[PDB]
RNA sequence: AAAUUGAAGAGUUUGAUCAUGGCUCAGAUUGAACGCUGGCGGCAGGCCUAACACAUGCAAGUCGAACGGUAACAGGAAGAAGCUUGCUUCUUUGCUGACGAGUGGCGGACGGGUGAGUAAUGUCUGGGAAACUGCCUGAUGGAGGGGGAUAACUACUGGAAACGGUAGCUAAUACCGCAUAACGUCGCAAGACCAAAGAGGGGGACCUUCGGGCCUCUUGCCAUCGGAUGUGCCCAGAUGGGAUUAGCUAGUAGGUGGGGUAACGGCUCACCUAGGCGACGAUCCCUAGCUGGUCUGAGAGGAUGACCAGCCACACUGGAACUGAGACACGGUCCAGACUCCUACGGGAGGCAGCAGUGGGGAAUAUUGCACAAUGGGCGCAAGCCUGAUGCAGCCAUGCCGCGUGUAUGAAGAAGGCCUUCGGGUUGUAAAGUACUUUCAGCGGGGAGGAAGGGAGUAAAGUUAAUACCUUUGCUCAUUGACGUUACCCGCAGAAGAAGCACCGGCUAACUCCGUGCCAGCAGCCGCGGUAAUACGGAGGGUGCAAGCGUUAAUCGGAAUUACUGGGCGUAAAGCGCACGCAGGCGGUUUGUUAAGUCAGAUGUGAAAUCCCCGGGCUCAACCUGGGAACUGCAUCUGAUACUGG
């Protein structure tokens, strides 16, 4: 129910950083980002249309880190909402909650972040949610609970999230480690590199 | 007010029934072209007025025979 | 018969089969009686003989035997037969 | 009817139940039907590593 | 005779009963002539439990339906609420 | 307000192109099977074959508040013993609490199972009358007087057994007349005729022969009119294939009379008429349970009927009737048959398509489990009993959904594998290392909720001559869980116990070396293999899915490749050789009417579940669930008059 490989890999078969790690060290630096993996890795082809629709569904894929049928569940669910597809696509995939502990920055990175909710240590409106694929709502608190307010790794990630840029749909207090998500986020507060027509013409092929 | 129906008179050759054809328009449930669809009736009545060419009202009653089970209200058309 | 109240019903309805045979003959008895007399063409007889004939098929529509519309319709068809006696 | 029969090497007799399961060869000539290998009674290839479901053959360790 | 009773409809270790107008030699998840209201044994705090037509209730009641004794309960206590 | 937001192509004829045209794949779904692999949890599902046969246990009983009565119990008494002069007791007494057997009332027609039959006697939808309706409820009144039997038991008794037989007994709410009778049945009427049953609780007063008559309250019983529910019945439409099935039908179509049925009806007869059904598919053959739905589809449709729910049919095969409100009766009766079993050879018994399970068949589908704690049912005034329905547990990766197998740092880019233009690349931040966490499995502790009721006592009120009895309303008490070592919470110690399968020539994401040499083999199609095989086998690397992955089967899509939406006919398959013409289809133009088709509003209805839209809960999801539209229909009323029809 996860992927436990190596994951510039995957970062390194899309090519795009998929912010797989923390940021102390330049990923550039930690891979060899240049090439691709394997052994013919120095190839770049003519990039299909399967070929190019499919990067772009596991792009988003791995740096999500949901697997195919939660995936093909959040396209169900995306394409029967209201509203345009694609939006409501990257809504959901907001909405997870170990991506709001990784925007909050309780968590390094978000399989850390993973770890971090799974381990029984988050508190939504003070209830203990043991579970990563958790819904989060509108105008809703979360935050730690007290047996896990002394880790240092949760320092250390809110440390290293100050030290990145900010999410804006967020309110954050981490001297209390907690925060609220204030609304639903929009398709332009996100980044830019993550296209939608091609995923939601590969789920609707 | 009465739910009654009227059609047409192929024969009356047996005493005291004769058989209706009812030609109801109905439309063609896949196609769409409204065709015609002519249901008989063992129609009974009394003292044989009717013949063939007929145009019969006719309404429900409690069965009178095996498979006759409509009585007339009213008859116009007597002739050709 | 393997269950004790299908023993007992059993039972039970062997005694009231012989119980309503009996009944049932009586009423079949009488009622051919009154038609003998009606086919017989003699009023006075038949009159009384259908008089002798009404108690007791009534006495059996009360008690359940047969139906009310049973008994209502051979009285009523007795009756039309006296009549056109 | 006739069947083929898959896999590099095989060990069947006659007198020896096995189990079909369809899908034409194409290029024999009348026969419709593979031999289930690894069924019941036609066990699976000699130290063959990939593609093991297909030809009924345990994992290697 | 016609009853009003409790129909158990859910899954394990948590039930939801809805009542019914029901024939008597039916099923339990049988036909019904007309469904009234339903009772949630395990509905938590600050919602509704339990919501019985009264109207159709008493109606059926003047019709000659009968009760059952865990909505005869439940009619007790619907009252007691008020 | 919302109930939608919905449609992909590709390979392959050819030297090459366009077109027609098949063939195959890419998607979703499964009651699934098999191969490899296999940590947990939630909820669902689990003989589709042989409707094949069954060992063994259980699946329908209950009522002493109907009845005689005691087969065992336990309370109460009497007699007598070492007296253990107050007891261990042994006999009689149904006196009491109870209760095997037996009569009787209700229940076994519900609940459960299966889909063989049936192409319409069934089903779905809308109408209709000529009907019955135990239990439940509303109203109106009755509720007297008697009698004869027969089980249980007694004695004899046939029989191996199952089952009986005789002679006597005994009672009831069993049975039967009698008295009675309306607005009940027959008749237009006069008139005639028709019913029954008590039991229990408490007793003030008169009072019993000590069983009490009498009073009071509960619950029964009868007749009738009702109500609701259910069941029977009829009509109309729709409900597979085939015209290499065009004739069929003698109770057959109708009439009149009789009979019968709860009820109309050839339902059944006598007699008469000679009809009826049929190219809008009768008859005949083959297949099939049908529907709400489910899968797919953008939609129209196609396939299909697993679980769930409604209806029908059947209960070893073929029949027939009784009892009963209701059966022509799953665990009832009677007859015949095959099978299995017992026999004293005379005769007998049985029917898992109830739940488990077995044998067999099969590719394939589970435990001879716990409980009535909950819901519902049966009886009961109740307490309560029975409940293989149901609630749960066991199994199975059968599906859907959720989670875990760590996280971070980490270049000596370690070794080792593999490749190399012998620079090196790659495995690869991957491993080692150091730091941080303990979800789930394991260990120990706390523990909700499913439980509302029921049983005692008291208070108030209602009856009541009555502060008794009973019912309602509260009020204190111990209380009632199979699941259960429960859901969930808390503490422990450690990265420990937890990753595989398919594929890599194109379609189709993913490439190089080595072993072969038209051999071995792969294949879903095109094609590969004949000495450099990206297609076979192995390695390294990768891609895709992931506690699953595939191969097969089966449906739909793509297939506009049966085209109504949505095809084509000169040459690709396709215009009858040509004309006449009945039925059928279509019909110029003006007016008037009708309003059948059409449209529009309302009414009834489209069972609930599901699908969908908003919402609620199980920490999330699956799942459960509230409200809503939809339920593209059918019928009725009411309109409008352009088109079509008369
Ligand atoms: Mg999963
Ligand atoms: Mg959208
Ligand atoms: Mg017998
Ligand atoms: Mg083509
Ligand atoms: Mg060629
Ligand atoms: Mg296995
Ligand atoms: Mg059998
Ligand atoms: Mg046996
Ligand atoms: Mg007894
Ligand atoms: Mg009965
Ligand atoms: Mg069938
Ligand atoms: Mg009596
Ligand atoms: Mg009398
Ligand atoms: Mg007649
Ligand atoms: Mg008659
Ligand atoms: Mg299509
Ligand atoms: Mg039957
Ligand atoms: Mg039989
Ligand atoms: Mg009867
Ligand atoms: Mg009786
Ligand atoms: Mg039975
Ligand atoms: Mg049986
Ligand atoms: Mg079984
Ligand atoms: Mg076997
Ligand atoms: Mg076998
Ligand atoms: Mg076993
Ligand atoms: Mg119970
Ligand atoms: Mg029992
Ligand atoms: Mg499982
Ligand atoms: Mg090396
Ligand atoms: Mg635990
Ligand atoms: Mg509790
Ligand atoms: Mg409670
Ligand atoms: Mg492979
Ligand atoms: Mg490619
Ligand atoms: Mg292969
Ligand atoms: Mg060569
Ligand atoms: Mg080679
Ligand atoms: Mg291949
Ligand atoms: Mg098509
Ligand atoms: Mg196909
Ligand atoms: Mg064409
Ligand atoms: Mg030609
Ligand atoms: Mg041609
Ligand atoms: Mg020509
Ligand atoms: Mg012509
Ligand atoms: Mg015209
Ligand atoms: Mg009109
Ligand atoms: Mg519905
Ligand atoms: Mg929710
Ligand atoms: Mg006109």
């Amino acid at each position: 129910a996860r992927y436990l490989g190596p994951k510039l890999k995957l970062s390194r078969r899309e090519g795009t950083d998929l912010f797989l790690k923390s940021g102390v060290r330049a990923i550039d630096t930690k891979c060899k980002i240049e090439q691709a993996p394997g052994q013919h890795g120095a190839r770049k082809p003519r990039l299909s249309d399967y070929g190019v629709q499919l990067r772009e569904k596991q792009k988003v894929r791995r740096i999500y880190g949901v697997l195919e049928r939660q995936f093909r569940n959040y396209y169900k669910e995306a394409a029967r909402l209201k509203g345009n597809t694609g939006e409501n696509l990257l809504a959901l995939l907001e909405g997870r909650l170990d991506n709001v502990v990784y925007r909050m920055g309780f968590g390094a990175t978000r399989a850390e972040a993973r770890q971090l909710v799974s381990h029984k240590a988050i508190m939504v409106n003070g209830r203990v949610v043991n579970i990563a694929s958790y819904q989060v709502s509108p105008n809703d608190v979360v935050s730690i609970r007290e047996k896990a307010k002394k880790q240092s790794r949760v320092k250390a990630a809110l440390e290293l999230a100050e030290q990145r840029e900010k999410p804006t749909w967020l309110e954050v207090d981490a001297g209390k480690m907690e925060g609220t998500f204030k609304r639903k986020p929009e398709r332009s507060d996100l980044s830019a590199d993550i296209n939608e027509h091609l995923i939601v013409e590969l789920y609707s092929k | 007010k009465i739910r009654t129906l009227q059609g047409r008179v192929v024969s009356d050759k047996m005493e005291k029934s004769i058989v209706v054809a009812i030609e109801r328009f109905v439309k063609h449930p896949i196609y769409g072209k409204f065709i015609k669809r002519t249901t008989k009736l063992h129609v009974h009545d009394e003292n044989n007025e009717c013949g063939i060419g007929d145009v019969v009202e006719i309404r429900e009653c409690r069965p009178l025979s095996k498979t006759k089970s409509w009585t007339l209200v009213r008859v116009v058309e007597k002739a050709v | 018969a393997n269950i004790k109240s299908a023993k007992k019903r059993a039972i039970q309805s062997e005694k009231a089969r012989k119980h309503n045979a009996s009944r049932r003959s009586m009423m079949r008895t009488f009622i051919k009686k009154v038609y003998a007399a009606i086919e017989a063409g003699d009023k006075a007889a038949a009159q009384k003989a259908f008089n002798e004939m009404q108690p007791i098929v009534d006495r059996q529509a009360a008690k359940g035997l047969i139906h009310k519309n049973k008994a209502a319709r051979h009285k009523a068809n007795l009756t039309a037969q006296i009549n056109k006696l | 009817v006739t069947s083929y029969i898959g896999g590099e090497g095989h060990n069947l007799q006659e007198h020896s139940v096995i189990l079909i399961r369809g899908g034409r060869v194409k290029d024999l000539p009348g026969v419709r039907y593979h031999t289930v290998r690894g069924a019941l009674d036609c066990s699976g290839v000699k130290d063959r590593k990939q593609a093991r479901s297909k030809y009924g053959v345990k994992r290697p360790k | 005779m016609v009853t009003i009773r409790l129909a158990r409809h859910g899954a394990k270790k948590r039930p939801f009963y809805q009542v019914v107008v029901a024939d008597s030699r039916n099923a339990r998840n049988g036909r019904f002539i007309e469904r009234v209201g339903f009772f949630n044994p395990i509905a938590s705090e600050k919602e509704e439990g339990t919501r019985l037509d009264l109207d159709r209730i008493a109606h059926w009641v003047g019709q000659g339906a009968t009760i059952s004794d865990r909505v005869a309960a439940l009619i007790k206590e619907v009252n007691k609420a008020a």
